[PDB]
RNA sequence: AAUUCUUGGACCGGCGCAAGACGGACCAGAGCGAAAGCAUUUGCCAAGAAUGUUUUCAUUAAUCAAGAACGAAAGUCGGAGGUUCGAAGACGAUCAGAUACCGUCGUAGUUCCGACCAUAAACGAUGCCGACCGGCGAUGCGGCGGCGUUAUUCCCAUGACCCGCCGGGCAGCUUCCGGGAAACCAAAGUCUUUGGGUUCCGGGGGGAGUAUGGUUGCAAAGCUGAAACUUAAAGGAAUUGA
């Protein structure tokens, strides 16, 4: 009303009871608010405001007494309004509005130290807000209809996070927070999102100019984390160069090439160096090694696959993803943690990577030691399914397989003894919303890999199973029962003879192979020398114990 | 004040007031003896007689 | 002192469901239950404990229906232990009557406006769709689930503490088939919990006898049957 | 018992109406205030002790002739008001007599606003400021620390209890601190082993807080205040009798 005389001398004498005992808390965002909806005249009512709204807002998030609590949905969409209506007056307003001289008024307040730190009070509002969505994510039941209530707000964020995105008055060098905060919501958006906006392939569907702005997104994380990560080689802090490209590693996962994210994660040689940074840092690292060994996996490359998915599932102690495990050991340091604990929707799925740790080794197990299990033991391997093996044949009443273990194994069984489709549709009945096949970014492609994976891996059956008394073979029917392209069944047994060596001779212009395999009982006075090596192993050995 | 007299001489008949007032200053320093001690009426509406013959069923 | 003539607890419980304040009408009929009228079971008792229980079921609340029915039997021994029999069966027959109405309107009225819903799926469940599934399940457990984890709490409940050993009891029997019957109706977790009670109840049973316990021998019924 | 009221319906009972006083029980060897004094709710206005402080100024302080603010009750002048009670007074009883106690009336007054008066057993019958010298249990306010109980059920965290510690306050109990004529007093102690600072004030009992002069007030009266003369005790605490 009086030309901020009366305004910015109010404004304080209402911004002097922020967080005083007995301010009420609650009948202050009132007073805050009858100094815009009570101020309606120009620089008055509607230039000014930005410092007015500052303090509007900063004082609605302390509605909360508590840092460890989560906001009500009330305040939280009245933050989600309120933060918007400043972004959309200063956009079309291109002035620095707690100071540096514009006119003469109402701005140019630089008799209070300086407009940066108070100027970059716009993000800390938005960054504050980003921090406080995870709250309302963490503290809420997540099989619950209010979960999804909720995460369609995950949208209107998104939108802010874009808007001040936008607002590129920085002074890449100080803006990179908000690119840390934009890749941190957009770097495990699915295949879904990320190939949906190229592939419904470019003609007359999708390269338009007013249809190619969502497409920006997925080569957004190559536009911003390049300059995260190579200006802060020169720059101070270690989070915003460490957060921003394991981001760059778990977003070139899950839809694209396992060689373009290896040199990455290599490239940061993580693996022995991040020792000595903080457990919210070392969490989102075990989240991407675990992405790297799924897109291996789902890539079919099925033994780095299993070398990398080895002490995770080996330690009990694998919710380094999830919420909190076990009991007792501090319950002073188990409340710190119920704050560090990831939102439920980032969670990848746990009897997702319980079916690729054990069919990873179901690929590597039932084919390797099938060679020196014909009495021949001296290559064992006593970390694999054996872990379960031992104990889920060690019971007597065994019928029809209902959990991942058992519906792993009880098909693992009758593809030993090569039974090709016995092996095959017990992994492809009720795993698929068991969370094997659906629950992956991709349908019928993962089962493509993985029944493809079983159909070379149920040729290479015969070579060390079957060719007891096998005296004449057979190769065009070989391929035709099991329904593969004949070559990609070829190939592998042409392996088997380079790599297993099988006491059988090879004459493929022909199409046949006589095999004359007899040590059938020449092996068992030799399962006697299985020892006789023991006795000669140790008698080069004895010696050394004595003398 | 939110409901008519009917359903307030129904609430004044447990002591639900009472009982109510007893458990909001819990808190502050708990109370025991919480009764409505006394209600006078001051002013009355105007005299209908289809008002009361449903306040006698 | 709250109550002389305890016909008079029925009165006040009845005249706060005038109000219908649910919380102090259980009160006072709690507070009656616990104190000098102890007198065995006078016919004011059946309608007392009936009321108990109907609010018990309401307000959803196990350990209240524990401690009900354990004041009762205590004050109802065997001198006639007909009204407890039929206490316990009402209370069990509430608790599975009003759930099969609780699945019937959150598994029609709501999942019939899911049949019209976003099933053409939005972001906010794509994002959702790498963990959980269908959407029936993700509604009826907010409105159904509740009731179900209290049928299975009273379940246990009536053959955990009120039937041990306990030779007066053919009706521990019947529960438990009635919740075996119950389980290939809902969920199925609630089972292993109860053959592993049937079990740890039984290891209970053959050991001791030192109260009038199931002498677990020729005795056809008991026993056998 | 009588004076008073009442078949122009008193007293008793019901429904309302107005008036002017007064805030019961909760209410305490509890609180606040310089003393007088202060109690239904809620709002507004300025003040204040104690506590907390690794804030600030740097001796600014203690007590005080002159001078000044407040000062129960009663009382005087002016305006409003007058329910109760009630100096004066009108009677009714009792009594040897009653001009009193007791009882029915009852003007001033009691209540509010504005001017006065400046005194009380205005008392802790005890000036103020500072230091030192036993113990115990509570209590009111502030702080600090700790098993556990109960509400916020989600209990972070506040409130209600519990156990201790620190500082200011109202008091209490106890003892060969010590004092005192004793009664008694942790101050009324640290006093012939007499001295921390300072203001007021007492000198046997009367005459007498009188006379007189001065001063203040409308009046009532307040403050200051002798002498002649009379007198051997008056008095304080405690003891043993009656």
């Amino acid at each position: 009303e009086i030309t901020h005389a009366v305004v910015i001398k109010k404004l304080n004498e209402i911004l002097q009871a922020r967080g005083k005992k007995g301010t009420d808390r609650a009948a202050q965002i009132e007073l805050l608010q009858l100094l815009v909806q009570i101020a309606s005249e120009n620089n008055l009512g509607e230039g000014v405001i930005v410092k007015i709204k500052f303090n509007i807002i900063a004082s609605l998030y302390d509605y909360n007494p508590n840092l460890a609590t989560y906001m009500k949905p009330e305040m939280w969409q009245k933050c989600l309004d309120c933060i918007n209506e400043l972004m959309d007056i200063l956009f079309a307003n291109p002035n620095i509005f707690v100071g540096e001289n514009i006119l003469e008024e109402s701005e140019n307040l630089q008799n209070v130290d300086q407009p940066l730190r108070v100027r970059g009070c716009i993000l800390t509002l938005v960054e504050r807000m980003d921090e406080e969505f995870t709250k309302i994510m963490q503290n809420t039941d997540p099989h619950s209809q209010e979960y999804v209530e909720h995460l369609k707000d995950e949208a209107q964020v998104c939108a802010i996070i874009e808007r001040v995105q936008r607002y590129l008055e920085e002074k890449t060098e100080e803006i990179c927070r908000v690119y840390l905060r934009r890749i941190l919501h957009t770097y495990y958006k699915f295949d879904y999102k990320a190939h949906q906006r190229q592939l419904t392939p470019p003609e007359g569907s999708s390269k338009s100019e007013q249809d190619q702005a969502e497409n920006e997104g997925e080569d957004s994380a190559v536009l911003m984390e390049r300059l995260c990560k190579y200006i802060y080689a020169k720059d101070r802090t270690d989070r915003i160069r460490t957060c921003a490209i394991l981001c760059h590693i778990y977003h070139h996962a899950l839809h694209s090439r396992w060689y373009q994210a290896r040199d990455l994660m290599l490239m940061s040689h993580l693996q022995d160096n991040i020792q000595h940074a903080d457990p919210p840092v070392q969490i989102l690292y075990n989240r991407t090694m675990v992405q790297l060994g799924i897109c291996a996996f789902r890539q079919g490359l099925t033994k780095d696959a299993h070398n990398a998915l080895l002490d995770i599932q080996s330690s009990g102690r694998a919710k380094e993803l999830l919420g909190q495990g076990l009991l007792l050991r501090s319950l002073q340091e188990r409340n710190q943690e119920q704050e560090k604990v990831e939102r439920r929707r980032q969670e990848p799925f746990h009897l997702h990577i319980n079916l690729e740790l054990l069919e990873c080794v179901y690929l590597v197990s039932a084919m390797l030691l099938e060679i020196p299990y014909m009495a021949a033991h001296e290559s064992d391997a006593r970390r694999r399914m054996i872990s379960k093996q031992f104990h889920h044949q060690l019971r007597v009443g065994e019928r029809q397989p209902l959990l991942g273990p058992p519906e792993s194994m009880r098909e693992h069984v009758v593809a030993a003894s090569k039974a090709m489709k016995m092996g095959d549709w017990k992994t492809c009945h009720s795993f698929i919303i068991n969370e094997k096949m659906n629950g992956k970014v991709w349908d019928l492609f993962p089962e493509a890999d993985k029944v493809r994976t079983m159909l070379v891996r149920k040729i290479q059956e015969e070579s060390l199973r079957t060719y007891l008394f096998t005296y004449s073979s057979v190769y065009d029917s070989i391929s035709m029962e099991t329904l593969s392209d004949m070559f990609e069944l070829d190939l592998p047994t042409v392996h088997s003879i380079i790599s297993k060596m099988i006491i059988n001779e090879e004459l493929m212009a022909s199409l046949d192979q006589p095999t004359q395999t007899v040590v059938m009982h020449r092996t068992e006075p030799t399962a006697q020398q299985n020892l006789a090596l023991q006795l000669a192993e140790k008698l080069g050995s004895l010696v050394e114990n004595n003398e | 004040q939110t409901n008519d007299l009917k359903e307030v001489v129904n609430k004044l008949i447990p002591d639900s007031i009472g009982k109510d007032i007893e458990k909001a200053c819990q808190s502050i320093y708990p109370l025991h003896d919480v009764f409505v001690r006394k209600v006078k009426m001051l002013k009355k509406p105007k005299f209908e007689l289809g008002k009361l013959m449903e306040l006698h069923g | 002192a709250y109550f002389q003539r305890p016909e008079n607890a029925l009165k006040r419980a009845n005249e706060f469901l005038e109000v219908g304040k649910k919380q102090p009408a259980l009160d006072v009929l709690y507070d009656v239950m616990k104190s000098k009228k102890h007198r065995t079971w006078q016919k004011i008792h059946e309608p007392i404990m009936l009321k108990y229980l109907e609010l018990c079921v309401d307000l959803r609340k196990s350990h209240l229906a524990k401690e009900g029915l354990y004041q009762y039997k205590n004050i109802c021994q065997q001198v006639n232990i007909k009204s407890l029999e039929d206490v316990v069966r009402a209370y069990l027959k509430l608790a599975e009557e009003k759930t099969e109405a609780a699945k019937e309107e959150s598994q029609q009225m709501v999942l019939d406006i899911e049949d019209l819903d976003n099933i053409q799926t939005p972001e906010s469940v794509l994002l959702s769709a790498v963990s959980g599934e269908d959407t029936q399940d993700r509604t009826d457990r907010l409105l159904l689930t509740p009731w179900v984890k209290f049928l299975w709490e009273s379940y246990r409940q009536c053959l955990d503490l009120l039937r041990n050993n306990s030779r007066v009891e053919r009706l521990y029997h019947d529960i438990a088939q009635q919740a075996f019957k119950f389980c290939l109706q809902y969920t199925r977790k609630a089972e292993f919990r109860k053959l592993c009670d049937n079990l740890r109840m039984h290891l209970s049973q053959i050991q001791r006898h030192h109260n009038q316990s199931t002498a677990i021998n020729l005795n056809n019924p008991e026993s056998q049957s």
